[PDB]
């Protein structure tokens, strides 16, 4: 090998993070970006879901 | 669980005392038997 190996021959680091959904606890949530807070206004609110 | 000072020894104290949640671990395995541990 070489520090400047070409594609196909150079090292290929792989991560295979696997999603498992079974009787195990399901700590799956959404891409919720926390917003600011307002008051004294008709507002559609959502807290912890 | 809960804590409170008492005076009775051989019988349960007379009164009411709520137990608040402390742990809710989602262990996700079956439980049928159990045992205690002691300090000597």
């Amino acid at each position: 090998f070489q520090p400047t190996n070409g594609v196909g021959y150079q090292p290929y680091r792989v991560v295979v993070l696997s999603f498992e959904l079974l009787h195990a606890p399901a700590t799956v949530c959404g891409p919720k970006k926390s917003t600011n807070l307002v008051k004294n206004k008709c507002v559609n609110f959502n807290f912890n879901g | 669980s809960k804590h409170t000072p008492i005076n009775l020894v051989r019988d349960l104290p007379q009164g009411f005392s709520a137990l608040e949640p402390l742990v809710d671990l989602p262990i996700g395995i079956n439980i049928t038997r159990f045992q205690t541990l002691l300090a000597l």
